[PDB]
């Protein structure tokens, strides 16, 4: 290693000393809310009394802010250096500058945030040393003027490099160069680490939430024509989506079953990832709205499967599973509206999944059939395992009222399916 | 079948032949011993130049290689060879026709297995002995005991406790004494392959249906088990950069990345070595580096590096894919044609069944480049048949000519 | 501030630093001299004279 | 005497002390915000330095961990997260396509003759 | 003390 | 009856789907504000049919 | 502009290895 | 067995394809710029060749 490379290493590690007056111009200048040459002219005090009331507006709305104001916003905070602390107190420094980062995430609309995290940035030089955090946790806010400040007065680390060109210029960043940032497979596994933060913590929130979702949505379009990329995405957005499943809110939920639907479509995958996924997706059915999203999401995925076994019967446990959490009625319900999506695989493979595990429920067999259009070889296999009711069960007026339904349409097919078996 | 005008030198064009390769410290330099038929070949691991070759062809094939400091030992048939710089310098040979298998040395004990299940015990005559000369005694695990042997390991902080490893379980043997000490429990699937971690008392186990098992030699127990459905375990190998890392080598020619901390995958080499010719013979991590040395019975050696995490923060979750540093290879197949490149006898030009035309060098650094047959414009070309050369005007245009089988013309190539 | 810096080609190195311990200055018995603030990790001059 | 409390808040001021606030962040949490074998030959053999097998095999160990620290991966030992199962036993996502009878839609698999 | 202890490819197997 | 002819009853089966492409969902991002999230669910859903 | 990543050369650093003439 | 498939080339390169099963085409293929000369469906009907000389 040259010299210069390992003088480099040495002016990061005490970038935030201030050796001399220069220095600390440089290190005093950076704000939030403030120009540079009003920012070198205030003096701590005077930036501690604002955040301190706007941290008690903020412990307003959230009362979890006041737990910060014995760390982070006291009054001996001011006397507080991160350079003369050792290496367990900057740890510990660290772990409640980034959680008060994720309190803040969803309240940057907010004025008092801005005044509260100046003092962070003035006192602890976060901007500096908590670099990452503070960038993740205002990504959604990319054309807010506060994003704005944020890059330039930051130094962008090497994975946000896209945001570079953004850097002190008159307009923010587009939607699409936040595509490109988490295009790179590096930033994903690094905004999924902190998306796992957020979840643990039930951080979350609709906008986090709604700008997540787009771009692992566009990402995922910009691969379609590149299936080996495709492939490695899986390991990582899929996993995402696991968690957001796992999550009791709602609004993840919601979030996994547009994640699944959009990937389902780009990439044919294996049924059994697809069995997988609605084994997860109807685990932690609760909500109403996660319970509508969610049928859209498994009739879709099963529109998917171009493979034998399109349209086989699903396996015991997860029949059990769906039906508990989606009753006949309501399935019929789905069916009947006209603006239903397309969900003759599922409908067929739940089917066939009736006959071989309820008998009580041919009779709603004979009306799903009649609400739902199903294609001409997914109607050969209802037959063909019909035909196999009647001899092990016992002849019923369903059972027959069933063959009655397929005699009345297409004859002809129900002689073929009886000549073939029997 | 010697000869009073010519005597063998070494060979050029082998990196490898498919025993697995050992590798070794000399103070701070890393080295990596590869058999070549009938003669081992040493590799700085910094530069992959050769630094010693085997100063004469064994009677027989190696079948195993073990490296320890200045001493390299090499079994073939029923004789353990003792070699320094590459030079014999002192000759085992055992008492029974059965061929040696596998090999271990650790402090001043020599393990040998044969193939009939009989493990041989040799011990320095004096403890500042260079290398172990003396026979101590015989261990033979017969079929009550154990199946066949897979291999010899040696956990740290174990005295004299030699963890006889077999298709069936695991068994220690104390080699002072020649007792069973401890008996595994039978294991559902054949292992394949064993490697001892940098933990204490904990060993892991491959088997041929993709398991490796993390087995815990003091407790008796199973700790871990990762799968990987549809494959074959070949070789294993624990990072000790200060990262809890595993790789896994497979016969299908993969090697996958563990990191045992998260149970998660960290990444997946794909194809990095024929699955015909046994995919991932070796794979092996240097001691406290975070470059790893594969190898395969393709011909070729290969050293990937893991770079320092991107992030800032959370290195640990952002790992930088292992890229490809430096290697070394060969044909896949015997060569069909050669010819000496320059008049100063530097460089040789060979070509080989496997429809690849290459360049190896003379010298110490073992450079070898496949020359590219990506074409001009105003799969391989079919294997070389003929071949000439001239070097009245290099660098001026085209200077080779070749012949094809079963084609109607002839190629040129620019060296 | 405990500085190690690796310099493997031009030593032995022979150091000195400034009055007031703001400046290093270190010189390669082969020829390497260079001066530096070693706080800052800025580098003044770097020359490699072939003596 | 032990000063008193009110003593402390004034010992505080003056002389800047900032260990009440570092205990602080130590408490910080953050979620309140939001043997099967014995070997004889070990007992009775000795080595010089005599010390017995047993404490030679201890003080090994503690030198082992020196070179290698310990890690924590050997310390610990409708299903929710049946979907993060099935993305650990394989690599391989895409659907072979030979079992599909449907051709891909954007890519063929064409080879001259 | 007044003697290098190099162990190299070339030397040091003592 | 032959099984040709049920492989070519499956090939008939089959329907168009309306494939991803790359400007597919990018003015998904202008309309993100202020939107509830099962309605953003539901517009992805209509890009997709 | 894109992550940079620049293919840092990488020279082998010596480490320490427990000795196994200690285990007899 | 009765065709589903039915194409209609043209000399501007527009190729109206209509699903046999005043028709609207189901698609309008306009990757070609010249006149068509060849249509050509695979046995199937999973694969339509558009050619032009």
């Amino acid at each position: 290693s040259s010299l210069s490379d390992q003088l480099a290493q040495v002016a990061s590690n005490n970038a935030t000393v201030a050796l001399d007056r220069k220095r600390r111009q440089k290190l005093h200048s950076a704000s939030l809310i403030y120009n540079s040459k009003t920012a070198a002219t205030q003096d701590y005090d005077f930036i501690f009394e604002n955040a301190s009331k706007a941290l008690e507006e903020l412990s307003q709305i959230e009362p979890k802010f006041a737990i910060f104001s014995r760390t982070l916003f006291s009054e001996s905070s001011i006397s507080l250096d991160r350079n003369v602390q050792t290496k367990e107190e900057i740890k510990d420094l660290d772990n409640a500058i980034n959680a008060y980062l994720l309190l803040a995430s969803s309240k940057w609309y907010l004025a008092p945030t801005l005044h509260a995290t100046e003092w962070l940035v003035r006192r602890f030089q976060i901007h500096v040393k908590n670099t990452e955090m503070l960038l993740l946790s205002t990504l959604n806010y990319y054309q807010t003027p506060v994003f704005k400040r944020i890059l330039s007065i930051i130094k962008l680390p090497p994975l946000f490099n896209c945001l570079s060109n953004f850097v002190r210029s008159e307009k923010p960043p587009t939607a699409l160069t936040m595509i490109k940032l988490f295009n790179d497979m590096d930033f994903l596994k690094l905004y999924t680490s902190y998306l796992d933060q957020c979840i643990k913590h039930n951080a979350t929130y609709t906008n986090q939430l709604l700008f997540t979702t787009c771009c692992f949505i566009n990402v995922v379009a910009f691969n379609s024509n590149n299936d080996e990329k495709l492939n490695q995405l899986v390991p990582i957005l899929l996993e995402i989506s696991a968690k957001l499943l796992a999550s009791k809110s709602k609004d993840c939920q919601i979030a996994a079953h547009t994640i699944l639907v959009v990937f389902a479509t780009a990439l044919p995958l294996k049924k059994t990832i697809i069995l997988a996924a609605m084994e997860t997706i109807l685990s932690n059915l609760d909500a109403k709205e996660a319970k509508h999203s969610a049928l859209l999401t498994i009739c879709k995925l099963f529109q998917t499967l171009k493979g034998q076994g399109n349209v086989d019967q699903l396996p015991s446990k997860i029949f059990k599973l769906f039906d508990s959490k989606f009753d006949t009625v309501s399935i019929l319900t789905f069916l009947d509206k006209e603006d239903k999506p397309v969900c003759d695989k599922f409908i067929t493979s739940y089917t066939r999944s009736i006959a071989r595990y309820d008998r009580s429920k041919l009779n709603i067999i004979l009306s799903l059939l009649k609400k739902i259009r199903l294609e001409r070889y997914e109607v050969r296999l209802i037959i063909t395992d019909l035909i196999y009711l009647s001899e092990i069960l016992e002849d019923k007026s369903q059972l027959v009222e069933l063959f009655e339904y397929f005699i009345s349409i297409n004859e002809d097919l129900v002689l073929k399916c009886l000549k073939s078996l029997g | 079948k010697n000869s009073k005008i010519f005597s063998p030198f070494r060979i050029i064009g082998n990196v490898s032949n498919g025993v697995p390769f050992a590798t070794g410290t000399l103070g701070s330099t890393f080295y990596i011993v590869t058999c070549v038929g009938k003669t081992f070949q040493i590799y700085d691991a910094n530069t992959l130049h050769l630094l010693f070759v085997s100063e004469k062809e064994t009677p027989s094939s190696i079948v195993a290689l073990s490296a320890h400091f200045h001493y390299v030992y090499a079994a073939y048939e029923n004789k353990v060879g003792i070699y320094k710089r590459g030079i014999e310098e002192h000759l085992l040979e055992l008492e029974t026709d059965a061929n040696v298998e596998h090999l271990c040395i650790f402090g001043d004990y020599l393990c040998a297995s044969t193939d009939d299940n009989s493990i041989f015990i040799y011990k320095k005559s004096d403890p500042q002995d260079k290398y172990p000369s003396e026979f101590y005694t015989k261990l033979t695990v017969t079929e009550i005991q154990g199946g066949e042997i897979v291999s010899l390991q040696h956990l740290a902080t174990y005295l004299n406790k030699l963890t006889v490893v077999t298709k069936s379980n695991v068994l220690l043997f104390n080699v002072r004494t020649g007792k069973l000490v401890f008996t595994s429990n039978e294991f559902p699937d054949q292992i394949t392959t064993a490697e001892p971690a940098p933990v204490l008392d904990i060993i892991a186990l491959g088997t041929v249906t993709g398991e490796v098992i993390m087995f815990n030699m003091r407790k008796g127990k199973r700790i871990r088990t990762i799968k990987i459905p549809q494959s074959r375990i070949s070789s294993l190998s624990f990072r000790t950069d200060g990262s809890s890392h595993l790789s896994v080598g497979t016969s299908s020619g993969d090697l996958i990345f563990y990191d045992l901390d998260r149970r998660s995958r960290i990444h997946v080499l794909k194809n990095i070595h024929r699955e015909s010719y046994g995919g991932v013979t070796q794979a092996t991590f240097l001691n406290g580096q975070p470059i790893i040395v594969t190898s395969g019975g393709d011909n070729s050696l290969k050293e990937y590096v893991f770079d320092p995490s991107l992030s800032q923060g959370s290195g640990d979750v952002v790992v930088q894919p292992p890229r490809y540093l430096r290697s070394r290879g060969g044909h896949s197949q015997p060569p069909s044609y050669i010819a000496f490149a320059d008049s100063q006898s530097h460089f040789m030009l060979s070509a080989s069944k496997d429809r690849s035309l290459w360049s190896f060098s003379l010298r110490k650094d073992a450079q070898s480049q496949e020359m590219s047959q990506r074409l001009h414009k105003k799969s391989k070309f079919p294997e070389i048949v003929a071949l000439a050369i001239e070097n009245a005007r290099i660098g001026e245009w085209e200077n080779i000519i070749t012949a094809h089988k079963d084609e109607k013309f002839a190629r040129t190539w620019d060296m | 501030k405990a500085l190690d810096l690796s310099l493997k080609e031009f030593g032995p190195y022979h150091i000195k630093y400034a009055k007031n311990g703001t400046h290093l200055l270190i010189t390669g018995r082969k020829g390497h001299v260079a001066s530096m603030d070693w706080r800052k990790g800025q580098l003044r001059a770097e020359l490699f004279l072939n003596e | 005497p032990p000063p008193d409390e009110e003593e402390q808040l004034l010992a505080k001021f003056v002389f800047g002390d900032t260990t009440d606030l570092q205990e602080n962040l130590a408490k910080f949490n953050a979620d309140f915000i939001f043997a099967a074998w014995i070997d004889s030959d070990d007992e009775k053999i000795k080595v010089p330095i005599k010390i017995n097998g047993v404490h030679y095999i201890n003080r090994l160990r503690s030198q082992f961990e020196k070179i290698y620290p310990r890690p924590k991966w050997v310390d610990d030992e409708g299903d929710i997260n049946a979907l993060t199962k099935i993305l650990s036993t394989t690599y391989n996502y895409k659907d072979t396509l030979s079992n599909s009878k449907l051709l891909p839609p954007k890519k063929l698999d064409i080879v001259r003759l | 003390s007044t003697r290098l202890k190099i162990v190299d490819p070339y030397g040091g197997s003592d | 009856e032959d099984e040709e002819d049920i492989a070519l009853e499956f090939i008939n089966g089959e329907k168009k789907d309306k494939l991803v492409n790359m400007n597919s969902f990018t003015s998904m991002f202008d309309n993100i504000q202020n939107v509830q999230m099962d309605t953003f669910f539901d517009r992805v859903m209509k890009v997709l049919t | 502009p894109k992550v940079v990543r620049e293919a840092k050369k990488v020279e082998m650093t010596e480490a320490r290895a427990y000795n196994a003439d200690a285990d007899t | 067995k009765q065709n589903r498939w039915l194409a209609v080339g043209s000399e501007s390169g527009f190729v109206n394809l209509y699903d046999r099963n005043t028709p609207t085409p189901v698609a309008a293929l306009d990757q070609l710029t010249t006149t068509i000369s060849n249509l050509q469906f695979s046995p199937d009907g999973q694969i339509l060749c558009m050619a032009s000389r």
